[PDB]
């Protein structure tokens, strides 16, 4: 009922946006995808989830201080003062008692709390003092280490904080725990200094999205005075989800956009009533979420751009497996190893299907912009190079030929010696020369060459060649160390170079290496995270356990083409990780179980497996002599 | 090493406690080194009064007749910049800082404690390249857009500045107004410095103790409240020993001074031996090279094991990880030294275990620790050393009512009143075994809600994992079955509403350092796959023969299945572990066919439970 009318409604709202709001949704979207997002929620978030407001407690204070309710309305200072008068006349005990029986009333969460956590926020800087965003994060599965005092900053545990600027009521329903009264808002910089600096640091580093705030809001004015103190273009402008019932006057919008806010008005976005808050908050929050789930992609331009935004990283790699493409599209399309495409989790616009529709129909790609046509040519040469041919629907006539065009895998050594003895016009040529030096035994020269690649490719964007030279430097270090450990302990390497690599390659944290990169090797090449892992073939080993969960796409061709995906990924990307215990035993087990199963479907004939060149090379290379002996006698 | 041992044994109380705090502040990953000029000088980098003298030579013509003070150190550059200009200034910084000095050894020693950030006031690439070569990427900050593009969680905060974006004067804090309008021209670096100071453990290294910037931090911590912050450690390496009045004054201002001259005997220009005295006293403290008495032995092991008391069984693999590979534990229950380069503490533990009069001359608290560690290591099976490996049996005892089968006892145990949260955890697992998965889901929900407000939350974590895994079993259960109607649709919308995109990766990196350092080993339970290493030794079985390896994989299967059932983990009921028992028992029966293999009760249960019918059919015909 609601979700169809609703999703089409936010679709039409999205198509009826101006330029400024839709760019704000882009910035909160990519600031979500970078993990640099912080939600700064206030009172209006808690009100949606029925939590007590503050002029009610001010009225309670008025009832115990003046006796009557207020004849009319207060202002902001009397909102700050009738508690302070209460605290100075009645005391701390009546104050903490009123906070006790007015805040031990356990309201639930609202839906937008889960929507807050739908963008993966780093921190949450609330000025509320409820456990509702807290318990939304508990139930959600994101632990935010709660800070409401200063020893909480000192014992801030995770990288993800829950900074309650005002305070909280977990260490007591007291008055000192929270910023409620007047001097709590007056000597804030002397009584809460560390929370103030931590707030201003998290503001300056992340993308701040105000939610539960009006736009006059004393604390918002304090931040706007503070960003007024900052320099021009030093900071990122805080987004301001404004959910007042009236649409904002454009003079107010001009003034607060100039002070530093980027106002996403809810009343000027969706048609709503006067007390229609949750539909306004959920209008903004689900316009964000339905933007990031690709539910809003219409034209071919956003298609070819989106895929380029997931693939133009991976152009710097020579081959990408189907598994790695499945991860780099965030499981939206399960890629079958014959080169076909299956929808797995795509709940937005079908963009791969539009990509193949532009791939088929030439007049459809002919009515495309020239830049996105160049993007389409680059993505086209990509997906034809990697083997991704068509959809599962368009899966017609297809062959499964593998082409491993690496001089190390086919054997050819003299061509590798000639290629080593040439002048390198690039860094990637030094990377391939370093791998060929690693193959020909000259491991000292390969180590020094990966050292030179690292030193020459620090100062470079898209540093995957930096990373893979880092990995291959550490793995050729492992091959030297376990080489001299199993051979020594002929003379392979001199002792001075051994003290050199023991001096340089000390406790090299291989775990921290992937979490060590300028977000271009964190978001773009996320898939290469398994190369920081010592083991990466365990999932493929599990489908070998299908072969020995014993016996229309047959499993035999699936594991052949996946072995081909692995060994092509390891040799064409010039990875020394192919020469190790894990991959040698992976070829031993894979080829062993394939020959044994193919023997079995020979064996039940009671009423195949033709090897080509590559499988001959795999058995000749990765096995030992007793492997062909044992599979000979069995 | 014997010299730092004797120096360590000739320490007072204050310094050795400072080494303890930097040691555990290293092990928590909450350490930040705040290096200054004296670090760069050890690695032969140019100092600043030399460049001030260069400025004097181009401004006054002569060198200085005598000595400056701190303000003329700040001023002869500023006079130079106001008279000569920015071009001569940047030229002098160019040819005086394109000289590439190397690193010093203590740079690697800086990185031996796993610092989070490094807040230098230097402007060299030496700590930088020590971190490059080291293997720790610190995302370099010297201006404000560098704060905005701070990439990793680990920063390299150059408070003064740097010379990567140019050998210019604006890039660095050198001149006078660079030190005067610091809070207007570098605001974000200032707040980031004060945040990293307030959150971490700050260890000043390359600093004298008069040091304008140290005075600025001491004025700032004077503005803070009492006991709100952690006191910065101050590795002082001046040649003279510090006067105790100066030490009283700066300890009261907020420093915790580790003097090097009052620690090691050194000469006047003997800096690198003073710096390396402090740095290697730290490193040789954290590598357990200083453990002498039995009290530090029984305490240390308790500090690695009294976490794991809350678990019912711990594998030998998990004990190998929780002792940081210092002792490779063999699966028959014996102990092999693997990387222990300090005091042999397990050997002293077994020596106290053997000789009763040796544990009799122990303090009563550490005797209670020794009883707890004793009941631990006898419960888990760790019996003796490899040296003391004499007569030993390899009997397994899986005392879980779910694994032996017994269902009516589990129904009775579910229908009782739970006096604990762990009883609710075991009841939740038994509800998971008997099919009642809605009630188990709601019970893990109650365990999570009732054990948020609790220390050592492994029962919280394992109920979190088992909540998400019983969620996976419900979802793939209704995905492969949907005959009969297993679960109502309203509870399905309930778990689709609650268990949305539950980041299983972030869950382990989501805990109050008690489930980060203490129970680090349970990180594999946040991983979807955790039996790949054990699968590799099954590949030994089929690095084919078509301490013996057979008993090793039996006892490791027993370690796994005892760890999964006695800790009441629903992760035992999944694709990975079922195929792990299929492959393990399959390859064991096949190898034993190639060469006995008397099956006891437990192996009968493993084949009867984990296999399918065609498994016993295929191994019957083969």
């Amino acid at each position: 009922l609601e979700s169809k009318r609703y999703g089409e409604k936010l679709k039409e709202v999205f198509l009826m946006l101006d330029n400024n709001v839709v760019e704000c949704i882009k910035e909160i979207t990519e600031s979500s995808r970078n993990g640099k997002l912080v939600f700064f929620v206030g009172a209006g978030v808690s009100t949606l989830s029925d939590y007590p407001q503050w002029w009610r407690l001010v009225d309670k204070y008025h009832e115990e201080l003046y006796g009557s309710p207020k004849k009319g309305n207060y202002s902001s200072d009397e909102y700050l003062r009738i508690p302070q008068i209460f605290y100075n006349v009645k005391g701390e005990m009546a104050f903490d008692g009123i906070l006790k029986d007015f805040f031990q009333v356990d309201k639930p969460t609202n839906p937008i709390h889960d929507k807050i956590l739908a963008m993966n926020p780093a921190h949450v800087i609330t000025t509320n003092y409820d456990n509702l965003i807290d318990t939304a994060c508990w139930k959600r599965g994101k632990y935010f280490s709660v800070i409401s005092a200063e020893e909480d900053v000192a014992n801030a545990t995770s990288s993800r904080y829950l900074l309650k600027v005002a305070g909280d009521f977990r260490k007591g329903f007291k008055g000192e725990n929270v910023v409620l009264k007047e001097d709590d808002y007056l000597n804030y910089d002397q009584n809460y200094p560390l929370i103030s600096n931590l707030m201003k640091t998290i503001i300056a580093t992340h993308t701040i999205v105000f939610i539960g705030y009006g736009l006059g809001d004393y604390n918002i004015n304090m931040l706007l005075n503070w960003v007024r103190k900052l320099q021009k273009d030093s900071f990122h402008k805080p987004f301001f989800i404004r959910t007042d019932p009236s649409p904002i006057e454009n003079e107010t919008l001009i003034y607060y956009e100039n002070k530093g806010l980027r106002i996403i008005d809810a009343a000027s976005l969706i048609d709503s009533n006067e007390y229609d808050y949750l539909e306004r908050y959920s209008a903004v929050m689900d316009l964000l979420i339905e933007s990031q789930e690709n539910k809003f992609i219409t034209k071919d331009d956003e298609v070819i751009d989106y895929i380029y935004g997931k693939i133009s990283p991976l152009f710097a790699l020579q081959y990408i497996r189907k598994i790695d493409l499945k991860h780099v599209f965030e499981y939206d399309y399960h890629f079958e190893v014959n080169g076909t495409v299956v929808r797995h989790k795509n709940k937005g616009f079908g963009y791969m299907e539009r990509f193949f529709e532009l791939k088929e129909s030439c007049d459809e790609r002919s009515k495309l912009s020239k830049k996105q046509y160049e993007r389409f040519n680059a993505l086209f040469n990509f997906f034809e190079k990697n083997g991704v041919i068509c959809m599962a629907k368009d899966a017609g006539t297809l062959n499964t030929s593998i082409e491993i065009n690496s001089l190390a895998y086919h054997g050819k050594y003299d061509v590798m010696k000639k290629f080593i003895e040439e002048q390198s016009v690039s860094i990637e040529d030094d990377y391939k020369k370093a791998f060929f030096l690693a193959c020909l035994g000259r491991w000292e020269e390969s180590y020094d060459l990966y050292s030179n690649i690292i030193l020459n490719s620090i100062d470079e964007s898209n540093g995957c060649v930096y990373y893979l030279s880092q990995i291959n430097r550490y793995r050729i270090y492992q091959s030297i160390t376990q080489a001299v450990t199993q051979f020594n302990g002929y003379k392979p390497f001199t002792d001075e170079f051994l003290a050199r690599i023991e001096r340089e390659m000390t406790n090299f944290n291989i775990d921290d290496l992937f979490n060590g990169m300028p977000f271009e090797f964190q978001k773009k090449y996320k898939i290469l995270e398994f190369l920081s892992d010592n083991q990466f073939l365990y999932d493929d080993t599990v489908k070998l356990f299908e072969l020995t969960n014993k016996v229309g796409m047959s499993s035999d061709i699936v594991v052949l083409l996946r072995l081909y995906d692995n060994l092509r990924f390891l040799y064409e990307n010039c990875l020394w990780s192919v020469s190790f215990h894990e991959f040698h035993q992976y070829i031993r087990n894979s080829m062993s179980l394939l020959i044994e199963k193919a023997e079995y479907e020979r064996t039940r004939d009671i009423d195949g497996f033709f090897m080509e060149y590559y499988d001959f090379v795999n058995i000749s290379r990765h096995f030992k002599i007793d492997d062909i002996k044992n599979l000979e006698r069995s | 090493g014997e010299k730092l041992k004797e120096v360590f044994l000739m320490l007072d109380n204050n310094v050795v406690e400072c080494i303890k705090e930097i040691t555990e502040s290293s092990r928590n990953g909450k350490l930040v080194f705040f290096v200054g000029a004296g670090v760069s000088t050890l690695s032969d980098y140019p100092q600043w009064w030399r460049l001030v003298d260069k400025y004097h030579e181009e401004l006054y013509g002569s060198p200085k007749k005598g000595n400056y003070s701190s303000d003329e150190y700040l001023r002869i550059p500023q006079i130079f910049y106001n008279v000569k200009g920015e071009m001569a200034f940047d030229g002098i910084l160019k040819d005086f800082f394109q000289v590439d000095k190397p690193t010093n050894p203590i740079h690697d020693k800086i990185l031996a404690m796993n610092p989070a950030h490094v807040i230098t006031t230097n402007y060299d690439n030496l700590i930088d390249t020590a971190c490059w070569k080291r293997g720790k990427y610190f995302s370099v900050i010297s201006a404000e857009e560098d704060v905005a593009n701070a990439t990793s969680s680990r920063y390299l905060l150059k408070v003064a500045g740097d010379f990567r974006k140019g050998f210019k004067g604006e890039n660095v804090v050198l001149k006078e107004d660079d030190y005067l309008n610091y809070d207007q021209n570098y605001p974000l670096i200032s707040n980031l410095m004060k945040t990293i100071i307030a959150t971490h453990t700050i260890v000043f290294i390359g600093y004298g103790l008069g040091d304008y910037n140290i005075n600025m931090l001491l004025n700032w911590v004077r503005k803070l409240q009492k006991d709100s912050f952690h006191k910065p450690f101050f590795i002082r390496t001046d040649p003279s020993p510090i006067e105790n009045e100066t030490l009283i004054y700066y300890e009261n201002k907020g420093l915790r001074i580790i003097d090097a001259a009052s620690l090691i005997d050194s000469n006047e220009y003997d800096y690198l031996e003073r710096y390396s005295a402090v740095m290697d006293l730290l490193i040789e403290s954290q590598e357990n090279k200083f453990i002498t008495k039995d009290d530090e032995v029984i305490d240390y092991i308790y500090g690695k094991i009294s976490p794991l008391f809350a678990l019912q069984y711990i594998r030998k693999i998990d004990l190998k990880h929780v002792f940081e590979y210092d002792y490779h534990f063999e699966v028959n229950g014996t102990v092999v030294r693997h990387k222990n380069k300090g005091f042999g503490y397990m050997e002293r533990f077994f020596e106290l275990k053997e000789s009763c009069d040796e544990r009799s001359k122990l303090s009563k608290k550490q005797y209670e620790r020794f009883n707890a560690l004793f009941n631990f290591f006898e419960k888990n099976g760790v019996i003796c050393m490899a040296k003391d490996a004499g007569t030993l049996n390899t009997s397994i005892e899986i005392n879980s009512l779910a694994y032996h089968g017994k269902y009516d006892v589990m129904k009775k145990f579910i229908e009782e009143q739970s006096v604990s949260i762990e009883d609710d955890y075991k009841k939740a697992f038994f509800l998971a075994c008997l099919g009642r998965w809605e009630e188990s889901y709601d019970l893990y929900s109650n365990i999570i809600l009732n054990s948020i407000d609790e220390s050592n939350g492994c029962v919280y974590y394992l109920s979190q994992i088992n909540r998400y895994r019983i969620y996976q079993s419900i979802t793939q259960a209704v995905t492969q079955f949907n005959h009969y109607k297993p679960f109502t649709d309203e509870f399905l919308a309930r778990i689709e509403r609650e268990m949305t995109n539950f980041n299983i990766d972030d869950l382990f990196n989501g805990m109050p350092f008690e489930f980060q350092k203490k129970y680090k080993i349970l990180e594999f339970l946040s991983d979807n796959q955790f039996l790949y290493d054990d699968t590799v030794k099954l590949f030994e079985l089929t690095n084919k023969v078509r301490m013996s390896s057979d008993i090793v994989v039996l006892l490791r299967l027993y370690d796994n299945l005892r760890f999964l059932y006695e800790n009441c983990l629903w992760s035992v009921s999944f694709h990975e572990f079922h195929q792990y028992i299929r492959n393990s028992m399959s390859l064991l029966i096949e190898k034993a066919e190639y060469e006995g293999f008397f099956m006891e009760y437990y192996d009968f249960v493993n084949i009867s439970r984990h296999f399918k019918i065609d498994d016993i059919k295929n191994l019957e015909r083969s």
